[PDB]
């Protein structure tokens, strides 16, 4: 997660021959997808792509106080002008090409530098294995092959299926 | 397959088995979160591997994903498409789109997956091209048409369906039409495809397409659909940023 | 894999019993029961 | 495809139907049982009559 | 607590404190266990009627009408069975 | 309740003719509805 | 490994959380692309995590206390070390001569932390 | 924790820059991206490596169990 | 020799044998896309693609079909030995410009 | 299309040689195959890296696989082509040979300095040898080696970087395989800081532009990039070459109307780093070569039905 | 053909029909009569 | 209010690969 | 030398039933420490 309550749980850890590249001839080092955005709202991940990129490439840490910015002095064009001044785009895209087919994409695609938080945590998997001595029903574990439960709440979704043989 | 909590049959289904070398985690289309119920945000499945053969017939033919495209509270769709596959749809039918014979034929081999159970031929089927001359141009809306006509039943005629989309006509400009949705003998002659067409959408072309060809037909052009634009996504990508 | 104990249930060894987390209990030629 | 899962290996391969021998595929399980419990796909097992 | 302020260029710190407020505002199972026990085996006989499992008539048709409501979307739907009449003969 | 149905059943010599679902998942007979809802046989020449 | 953050509170420095770094500077693109992504999932790069990106560690403390039994200030029955029956030798492998493990062993499940 | 020894992403050596580039903020007064430049790091990849480093290990280094404090 | 490298798919493959489709191991977009741009300017070729199954089955499909004048399996061919050839013209053209700068 | 016809109109051009980095164009190529010799130069042409590290002991406060996997990184100054390739099918006594495998020892032991000037920060003179470096890894050659390696011993391509750091009583003690791998199973074989390319610039202005336009209209581009032309005091393009492609003019509302920005489409400009075992036009060339013997060897494989 | 068939779990059907969707009357907006699940209890 | 102050003399810092700054 | 005493730091050794203890302070905590000794890495 970024610092703006935008938590995401890794799908795949993507061959870099297979990322998107940059202009730049630079691959990301994460994917957040566009459409995590306009839901939550979080603007502010926005200002800190365009902030941490600018700083990057000036040598400059950047203040991200609230309230020090507003209306007749916004971020946008406070960090785009710094953009600029290094020669990226003024809005923080910069033109990609697909890892895959290795063409440009059809637009200049939005990257930047942003602070990110790695979460602390398990799966699980039975073949079949122990049972309880009483009910000879699968134990509780996990660390020994814990078994899931078909519940009631199963049992309620099989009738009405009525795969009755899944039941018995 | 299943996801707790389980409040509805549809959130434990029956699925194909595949084997993925190399994987540590399950993977699920996008087309079956509707279903589930599911997030991707770390959230975990159940995988039940059922034992003898009348619980096989059953998963396969009774609680199996296909036939689930309807839900029972009010006989709606629950399986379509979402994000990147909408936006490419907007863009890949556009009247502004043009693909040359190259591209034409690479877009719809790359979706068409001929290598399947739907050896509708066993050889694929093209258009001719909307434009001829000065130089050989396809249209969008023709790769939609040449998926539909791979898929579909050949002993059969094409789907005819007058819809809507998403879209007013005033943003295409004066005097578009794009709004409407138009197929005729199973060619799109009108219309962008959209959430309305081809999302969970009641009415929209897959929807039309599982009336009239069944539930296979309309789970098969809806994987088909989600590879092409995966595809188109690729080539041409994405968008962000302030400035919007 | 050992524990010697309970021989075999197969009266062509006793041929000699290591348990498996799975409950097979494997004697050594090859009887899983 | 939509109506498929994507299973990892590692289930696979420890994951068994209990599959009856028959004249039509003694080939499949003789290949199984050769493979062996940790080569996929292959068997953990043999039940006898 | 009206917010002229907008996400692009900001809420007055004032916009974003009262903002917060909004947003932490907002933040059926056992009426549904019972519903399925009792209903758990009413279902569509082999002559229409819908019975419980102990035999007990409940309805007379499975709607009045026997009819799927997952077979129902295009019933009334004249005009698209119309063109592809030939298709679903 | 449990106890109490019980008591009831058993100062009814009540007889439980396992028609609902709950009854035969009790005593682990195949469900009344679906699937079994019919009977298969089989048509044998000779 | 953490880094400083480039985009701040001033605040994060009189705090003094530069002694406690908490998270690393991404290459981050706001891009559809992947198709692995979607409902709020998000891909790492490979090479990346292979050149130690959040490439990070867990630490578990596990307590051996062989006076458990005993009831209380009784004779001591068990003592770390090895007696003269036979006993594997494999053991060794994992195990120094006082019954302890040899720090840097590779240890997983089923082999010896104790002797 | 200690430099790294290659940019994460462009595989370019930058474990032997750590030393120098506090010796260039340090003797030679320069700011962070002149310093980064004179060292020869050009794509925003390489700065990044450097100019955000970390040398947590200077601080574990303090806790030493083999000397008599 | 090695014969799981490249298979025919009998069953998108035609009886005349002007169409059809090739499963080649351990090959991604590399050569598929290479070999179908060499392979479509062959004047014979109707049609030809190339498609990865999954990224995580290395696998490549190659379709060919052609105008009836060869086979599916000789426009394989050509369009292999013209990509040889290609490379050969662009080495020794790196090289010629490398030994006169 | 023909071989012919390609081999008339591509063209190189070679805007710096260096014995680190390569900068040059390929002219009139198709995407597709200057894509293909991007992807291998990245991730198919073999190196010598590192692989497996041999601990006897390691006091230090960096963990052995850490420490393992930084030595990993160490770019070796070795010419590949003295390498044969390790078969993976051979126990470890049959698998490494004099013509699979090259062996580094480390071996560290750091001490207090009694003669450290009081009141000193500085660890080279409070402690003998703190400071581990890839120059301390000391190539040990087996069998035949000592001779073909005579001429060339095994030496880090960066010799000053930072491998560890010690106390008084700590010490490090380890030999490392070292064999040949390709980027693309891991990236410490990767033989470049990167090889990629860009499309050539393509500036084309859709009317004059002149006076005060021209000056406003050339501070859009780069230095240079733009030049403004006495006579006709209109604006023209001097070298595209230059131009980084910022699309700052496309903000503009005056310009956004008279400039297409394009590329001379196929014209790539490569540019590739080394990491430093082998120079650049050799990695471009095994990378062309790589690509040749993938379509050869195609070719001769029989075609099983 | 589109009649429904002998067989199914209509009752088990419309619980879930009635008790899945109240899920989205957990909470309410700002006569004057008993709303959502309350009155559903009722 | 006063606006949060300009960093005052800020340059390209940024050139496409083959440039550099005293090309502009 | 296996043992470290862990409040004088002095390095010392055990034997069959000796005192569990530092013979300097008599401090009665040690850490253990640790031999010349083969593991092996994969540099990945
Ligand atoms: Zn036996
Ligand atoms: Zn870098
Ligand atoms: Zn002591």
């Amino acid at each position: 997660s970024s610092r703006h309550g935008q938590k995401g749980v890794c799908s795949r850890k993507w061959p870099t021959i297979d990322m998107p590249f940059s202009e730049t001839g630079i691959q990301p080092d994460i994917i957040i997808n566009p459409h995590a955005f306009p839901s939550r709202m979080t603007i502010g991940m926005f200002v800190e792509s365009l902030a941490g990129k600018a700083g990057a490439l000036h040598g400059i840490a950047q203040d991200s106080t609230p309230w020090i910015f507003n209306e007749d002095d916004t971020p946008a064009d406070y960090f785009g002008e710094q953009l600029a001044k290094a020669g990226y785009n003024y809005h923080g895209n910069e033109p990609m090409y697909s890892g895959a087919t290795g063409e440009e994409l059809r637009a200049d695609i939005y990257v930047g530098v942003v602070y990110y938080q790695r979460l602390r945590h398990k799966f699980q998997v039975r073949s079949t294995g122990p049972v309880n001595s009483l009910t000879m029903q699968p134990v509780k574990g996990r660390k020994r092959h814990g078994g899931i439960r078909v519940g009631e709440m199963e049992r309620d979704a099989l009738i009405g299926h009525g795969t009755s043989f899944l039941l018995q | 397959m299943n996801r707790q909590p389980t409040l509805h049959k549809a959130s434990m289904m029956g699925h194909k088995v595949r084997v993925l070398p190399n994987e540590k985690t399950l993977r699920l289309h996008y087309a079956n979160t509707g279903a589930y119920n599911a997030d991707f945000d770390g959230d975990e499945m159940n995988m039940h591997f059922p034992q003898n053969e009348n619980a096989r017939a059953e998963a396969l033919n009774l609680a199996n994903t296909d036939s689930q495209y309807l839900t029972p509270t009010s006989g709606s769709p629950v399986r379509g498409l979402i994000q990147d596959h909408i936006s490419a749809g907007v863009w890949l039918t556009s009247k502004d789109s043009f693909f040359t014979r190259e591209q034409y034929q690479q877009y719809i081999y790359g979706c068409i997956r001929p290598e399947d159970g739907h050896t509708t031929r066993s050889k694929i089927v093209t258009l001719p091209p909307t434009i001829f001359k000065p130089y050989p141009l396809w249209t969008g809306k023709q790769i939609i048409t040449t998926v539909l006509l791979n898929v579909t039943p050949p002993d059969m005629p094409g789907i005819n369906l007058i819809s809507k989309n998403k879209i007013k006509n005033e943003y295409w400009g004066k005097g578009s039409l794009e709004n409407e949705v138009l197929f005729k003998d199973g060619a799109l002659l009108c219309g962008i495809l959209d959430k309305s067409q081809y999302g969970a959408s009641k009415y929209g072309i897959v929807h039309s397409l599982h009336e009239v060809y069944g539930p296979e037909v309309a789970a098969k052009v809806l994987s088909v659909l989600g590879r092409l634009f995966t595809n188109y996504i690729t080539a041409t990508a994405f968008t962000c940023g302030m400035d919007d | 894999t050992f524990i010697r104990g309970p021989i075999c249930g197969t009266d062509n060894c006793p041929s000699r019993l290591w348990r498996i987390i799975d409950g097979r209990r494997t004697c050594q030629y090859g009887h899983v029961m | 495809e939509t109506n498929e899962i994507g299973v990892p290996p590692v289930f696979a391969v420890k994951l068994t139907y209990p599959e009856p021998v028959t004249a039509y595929n003694i080939a499949e399980l003789r290949q199984a049982v050769i493979n062996g419990p940790d080569k996929w796909p292959g068997a953990t097992q043999i039940q006898n009559e | 607590g009206y917010v002229k302020g907008r996400f692009y260029s900001g809420i007055k710190p004032q916009e974003y404190y009262f903002h917060c407020m909004a947003g932490r505002e907002g933040l059926s199972g056992y009426l549904q266990r019972c519903l399925t026990k009792q209903l758990e085996g009413v279902h569509v006989s082999y002559d229409n009627s819908i019975r419980d499992a102990d035999g007990t008539l409940v309805q007379f048709m499975y709607g009045g009408d026997a009819i799927d409501i997952t077979k129902e979307s295009h019933m009334t739907q004249f005009e698209f069975c119309l063109d592809n009449y030939y298709a679903l003969l | 309740t449990t106890c109490q149905f019980l008591t009831k059943a058993v100062l009814d010599n009540e007889r439980e003719q396992l028609d609902s679902p709950s009854a035969r998942i009790v005593v682990g007979k195949l469900n009344n509805v679906g699937t079994g809802s019919f009977d298969v046989l089989a048509k044998v020449p000779n | 490994t953490g880094q400083t953050p480039i985009v701040k509170a001033n605040l994060y420095d009189d705090y003094g959380m530069d002694n406690f770094p908490n998270g690393f500077n991404a290459v981050v693109a706001v891009i559809s692309y992947t198709g692995y992504d979607m409902d709020d999932a998000m891909i790492i790069n490979k090479s990346a995590d292979e050149r130690g990106f959040g490439y990070g560690t867990m630490y578990k403390t596990e307590k051996v206390d062989l006076a458990l039994n005993r009831n209380r200030g009784d004779p001591i029955t068990q003592h770390f070390g090895f007696g003269n029956d036979e006993w594997p030798k494999e053991w060794l492998e994992k195990l120094d001569e006082d019954g302890l493990p040899y720090i840097g062993t590779y240890v997983e499940e089923g082999d010896p932390i104790c002797a | 924790m200690i430099v790294p020894v290659r940019c994460f992403s462009c595989g370019k050596v930058v474990g032997d820059k750590w030393e120098s580039y506090l010796n260039l903020l340090q003797e030679d007064e320069l700011d962070e991206g002149t310093a980064l430049s004179r060292l020869g790091l050009k794509r925003y990849c390489c700065r990044r490596m450097i100019l955000t480093h970390v040398d947590l290990i200077e601080k574990f280094l303090r806790y030493n169990p083999l000397e008599k404090r | 020799p090695d014969r799981e490298k490249i298979k025919l798919l009998t069953q998108a493959t035609s009886e005349d044998g002007t169409s059809a489709s090739f499963q080649i191991v351990e090959e991604d977009h590399t050569l598929g896309n290479a070999l179908r741009y060499v392979i479509m300017k062959n004047p014979d070729v109707e049609f030809c693609g190339y498609s990865i199954p999954h990224p995580s089955e290395n696998l490549l499909n190659i379709r060919i079909q052609t105008y009836g004048e060869t086979t599916a399996v000789d426009a394989l061919q050509k369009g292999l030995k013209d990509l040889m050839d290609l490379c050969d013209v662009v080495e020794s053209k790196f090289t010629e410009k490398i030994k006169s700068m | 299309w023909n071989v012919e016809k390609f081999k008339k109109d591509f063209e190189v051009n070679i805007s710096s040689l260096d014995a680190r980095e390569a900068n040059f164009d390929l002219i009139n190529i198709d995407t597709s195959i200057a894509n293909a010799f991007r992807r291998i130069m990245i991730s198919e042409v073999p190196s010598v890296a590192a692989e497996y590290v041999y601990f006897f002991n390691n006091t230090s406060v960096i963990q052995d696989e850490v420490l393992a996997h930084r030595i990993g990184l160490v770019p070796l100054k070795v010419d590949p082509d003295m390498l044969t390739w390790v078969d993976s099918n051979l126990p470890d006594d049959e698998k490494f040979t004099d013509e699979n495998t090259i062996v580094l020892s480390l071996n560290v032991k750091c001490t207090r300095n009694p003669d450290a000037p009081k009141g000193s920060t500085d660890p080279k003179e409070l402690y003998n040898n703190a400071h581990v470096y890839a120059r301390d890894l000391k190539f040990e050659p087996q069998g035949r080696q000592s001779t073909t390696f005579a001429d060339c011993p095994v030496v880090p391509a960066d010799p000053d970087i930072l491998l560890a750091k010690l106390r008084p009583g700590q010490e490090i003690s380890l030999k490392a395989h070292c064999i040949l791998g390709i980027g693309g199973d891991h990236a410490k074989f990767s033989p470049v800081s990167t090889a990629s390319y860009r499309l050539l610039p393509q500036i084309n202005i859709l009317q004059p532009i002149k006076g005060e336009s021209a000056r406003r209209f050339q501070k859009c581009f780069p230095p240079g990039v733009i030049g403004i032309d006495e006579g006709s005091d209109e604006a023209y393009v001097k070298d595209a070459r230059k131009d980084t492609v910022s699309r700052e003019v496309l903000r503009y509302e005056e310009f956004a109307d008279k400039v297409k920005l394009g590329r001379v489409r196929n014209h790539f400009i490569f540019n590739v780093e080394s990491a430093g075992a082998m120079t650049p036009e050799e990695i471009f060339f095994k990378s062309v070569r790589i690509l040749k013997n993938k379509a050869e060897y195609l070719k001769n494989c029989p075609i099983t039905q | 053909r589109s009649l429904i068939n002998p067989g199914e779990a209509v009752g088990i059907i419309a619980s879930q029909s009635v008790g899945e969707p109240s899920t989205q009357m957990t909470l309410n907006t700002f006569a004057n009569v008993t709303l959502g699940i309350p009155r559903l209890r009722e | 209010r006063k606006d949060v102050p300009k960093v005052e003399g800020l340059k390209l810092e940024h050139f496409a690969t083959g440039y550099d700054a005293e090309d502009f | 030398l296996k043992y470290i005493c862990a409040e004088c730091s002095s390095k010392l050794s055990l034997s069959r039933t000796d005192a569990v203890r530092c013979k300097d302070c008599g401090h009665r905590i040690l850490l253990k420490a640790r031999t010349k000794r083969l593991v092996q890495f994969e540099a990945r």
